[PDB]
């Protein structure tokens, strides 16, 4: 009635938009809120949990997964690569899809931050050696050895700390590189397993978020 | 500063020039680079280089450049032109930010495939441009001024300078990866003398950026 | 002047017109299969394309609107949908796609009795500011030789993907014509850049031909007045 | 519902309308904005620029453009008339059109303020002569030689100065002229080249601006 | 009827339409409405467009403003 | 360094040191990447060169 014509438009039906309806019950009281341990926030903190990663993919029978999830280490093998963990893209399908980071981030297009890892060891109370960890930087061609790594941002494995190894990604936004291989072969004294398994973690750092969400979903 | 007797002999009587009354900034020395001697001929119609890919061959630093990834520098760029007294021509120097390489296709039918590595590798000496008055990229040659630029008259003047800082097309910027500029010099009016004297002007340009960085990653 | 304001970058570019153009007829073979799509070109029309490339470094929104009508222009009660599809989102492929009812993809039911309603699209390049001229390899990839996939469609640039289609499993018996404009609200640009003059060859390709025209020869001689 | 009716013509759609509209993403969140050494406020300050101006047009070869922007210049002409720049009127064709200042007032219907010239001359250094530039207003007959040109706003030039000529118009908004006469003949030294090449510059003052736009195109 | 309308102002620099599917229909800088008839009418206002200060209905000198006064001008 | 050349002539020229032990020079270039001298013509015979050390 009063004088003034909306411009053309009006009954556009978007989801995006923030309106307002009137309820269906106009009387009814919602009941009480309470106080629950559990609480969450944003996706952020979601991410700053720790979570284990897969390397080995070989076999794929069904009593056989759990190989899957951890990889072995023997002494035979020395001066050389003993495991090398795909490119560094959590959102593509590989070793992040697994963990929760990675399945989260695949419901959104793209993300920018840092990532970091960290790294357990299950030998012997007796046991002892040294390995590497490497890492390469994008556009940088395939490592060849143990020395090519090294020129670049490398950990170096001590037997004295049972899991402080630990690496940090400084950036990541056409995919990086990150292999493990043999500094000096692996020494175990008599009486002891010949074999040892080997397992990792991996989360997030405060900087990592994600940007704009993607509309994804594969089963069902 | 001498790789064993390299002590030339250089103007101290250089036309300050500055960008926009604007300094470079910091992250966001000492070595003069040295180019090969350009001739300069009655016929010629300019010249194009593009950097820093071509840059890095040139320069003590700049073959080290190769292998260093990001840039975190200023530019003082000069250009020496060195003539008689007697002399007679004009030359135009610019820098053209994001300046992209048009590509010809001719031919009965109007279509390439991916631009092939001959056009995109025309070699540490530089090219020629087939139509300058497009700058062989349809772009008008009349309208480079906007643009910063020095004006070089050989009755007037011998050399001339100019600095620009870093515009990249992300806040986060790869040298190695996207290409930033490129140096165009053009004759505007051509060059005469008198019969018998020397034909050939010699044309050097030296640049002094301070320094790039390594980077690298690891997987 | 004192006032400056249709003078200023945003008066220089505040203006709605022509943009897309889509038809659905009843029945032929432009679209035998009831829908059609539409990627956003703006480099298509020379009139708008000529303006962008005056400077090289710009940041633009825009909005987007839609008109139904039949070729002789009369009104008829059907229902029409338009989606935004983002980069990472799949195009549909079929009528009866599964990317209709997908819920990330924004989608709004209109009906076209009502005069024509208005959308807007907020800043989705993930860089500061859109580069019409990437000086460097169309693909982001780190191959330098083969076909990839991504080759055209670079996340660095596109700006996103439009679907049209009539909802309803009971068939359509309307013709359709459609007609799209866009305006923008926010322009701001930093550098310029030497306006381009000489004829196009390509669609968004700044490549020419070999055949040279001048942009004016009227002047006879200098002597001449 | 509230009692209010709206005058009719409440959904007409014309460009000019000041509307704002529901974002189709309510939830995403913009790219910060940075700070780049370029920047744009307005067309007065693109047309605040220094271009340059073509006179010659006898030649239309391809590979003869670049005489065009220019004018030759020789000892022989003498006490008569060397170039006659075209009538001043930027929007139309004629000299104007190849500069920017011209092409952007294409996109603009009419335009008032004041414009000025710089003269540069790429002479040897052992030349000497003199030149006279001519102005005549709007209205008055076309200039018959040096003399009558001289009864009105006339520039000369000193060769005691390289580039110091310059022109300035009070006001231009049918059109006036400006020519170049030759005021002495050319002398010349010997050994020394008999003949040069003159090129010119333009740009506009500060109080020039335009008013309305125009919808104009040509190509393509 | 269901039928839509079409209303443009035309300045005195743009070119005024030729044919029905002229380009000049399409052309951005020339403001254009869509309005549908079956909408109770609509309507819009111009500004002060005159260059000049004031509107004179008599112009005592010429019809034209050019420096022909001989022939008959476009204008 | 003095140079000897007419009032009206100009031109470029450069001077080269080698260190010790290196390789003989190829040319301009090589040369450059260590301690050299640039002639300069705006300067009649201000170009001298100083070896920090001989032995």
């Amino acid at each position: 009635g009063f004088p003034t014509e909306l411009k053309p438009g009006t009954n556009q039906f978007l989801t995006t938009d923030d309106g307002v309806s009137a309820p269906i019950l106009p009387n009814f009281h919602p009941t009480p809120c309470i106080h629950i341990p559990g609480e969450v926030r944003n996706l952020l903190e979601l991410c700053q949990v720790e979570t284990i990663l897969e390397v080995n993919n070989v076999p794929t029978n069904a009593t056989s997964l759990m190989e899957r999830l951890r990889f072995p280490v023997s002494a035979q093998a020395g001066k050389g690569e003993l495991c090398a963990v795909f490119r560094a893209d959590p959102g593509r399908s590989g070793p992040w899809q697994s963990t929760l980071l990675g399945q989260l981030c695949g419901y959104y297009t793209q993300w920018s931050g840092s990532l970091e890892v960290t790294f357990m060891f299950t030998g012997s109370f007796m046991a002892t050696g040294k390995m590497l960890i490497a890492y390469t930087p994008p556009g940088g061609p395939l490592p060849k050895d143990r020395a090519t790594a090294m020129l670049g941002t490398h950990v170096i494995w001590d037997f004295g700390l049972q899991s402080s190894v630990t690496l940090v990604i400084p950036w990541i936004s056409t995919t990086g590189l990150v292999s493990i291989w043999y500094q000096t072969n692996y020494v175990v004294p008599i009486g002891a397993p010949n074999t040892a398994y080997i397992i990792a973690l991996a989360a997030a750092q405060k900087n990592f978020t994600m940007q704009l969400c993607k509309d994804a979903s594969d089963i069902l | 500063l001498t790789i064993g007797n390299s002590t030339i002999t250089t103007q101290e009587a250089a036309n300050i020039i500055v960008g926009y009354g604007e300094w470079p900034s910091y992250c966001s020395v000492n070595r003069f680079y040295t180019l090969d001697t350009k001739l300069w001929e009655k016929s010629s119609k300019g010249w194009y280089w593009k950097f820093p890919d071509v840059l890095t061959e040139t320069g003590v630093f700049g073959q080290n450049a190769q292998f260093h990834y990001l840039y975190r520098s200023g530019f003082c760029i000069h250009v020496q032109c060195n003539a008689s007294k007697f002399h007679q021509g004009a030359l135009l120097v610019a820098v053209l930010p994001e300046y992209v390489i048009g590509t010809v296709a001719g031919g009965t039918g109007t279509e390439d495939s991916h631009p092939p590595y001959k056009q995109t590798q025309p070699g540490a000496d530089g090219f020629e441009l087939q139509h300058p008055y497009v700058l062989d990229a349809g772009i008008p040659i009349s309208q480079l001024t906007v643009c910063p630029h020095q004006w070089i008259n050989l009755r007037t003047n011998n050399c001339a300078t100019i600095i620009v800082p870093y515009i990249n097309a992300l806040p986060f910027d790869s040298a190695l990866n996207h290409c930033n500029f490129g140096l165009l010099v053009v004759p505007i009016s051509p060059l005469d003398y008198d019969q018998g004297a020397t034909p050939v002007i010699p044309i050097t340009i030296t640049l002094a950026p301070m320094c790039s960085e390594f980077a690298g990653l690891r997987q | 002047s004192h006032s400056t304001a249709e003078t200023t970058l945003d008066s220089f570019f505040s203006r709605a017109g022509l943009v897309g153009e889509i038809d659905l007829p009843l029945e032929g073979t432009t679209n035998p299969n009831g829908y059609a799509n539409w990627d956003i070109d703006i480099t298509g029309y020379a009139q708008m394309r000529r303006k962008v490339e005056l400077f090289t470094y710009m940041r633009f929104d825009a909005e987007f609107t839609f008109v139904a009508c039949t070729p002789t222009g009369q009104v008829v009660p059907q229902l029409l949908q338009y989606m935004f599809v983002p980069p990472g989102a799949p195009e549909p492929d079929s009528r009866e796609s599964l990317a209709w009812q997908t819920a990330t993809n924004p989608s709004v039911f209109v009906k076209l009795s009502d005069p024509p309603a208005q959308v807007s699209v907020p800043f989705m390049s993930p860089a500061s500011a859109y580069q019409w001229f990437y000086d460097g390899y169309p693909t982001f990839g780190e191959h330098k030789q083969e076909k990839d996939l991504e080759y055209g469609a670079c996340p660095n640039n596109m700006m996103g993907t439009f679907s049209v289609r009539t909802v309803g499993t009971s068939k359509s018996k309307y013709p359709l014509v459609i007609r799209i404009y866009m305006r923008m609200k926010h322009v701001r640009a930093w550098i310029p850049r030497p306006m381009r003059n000489q004829n196009y060859l390509f669609k968004a390709n700044p490549n020419y031909a070999g055949n040279f025209i001048k942009p004016t020869g009227a002047s006879r001689t200098a002597i001449t007045t």
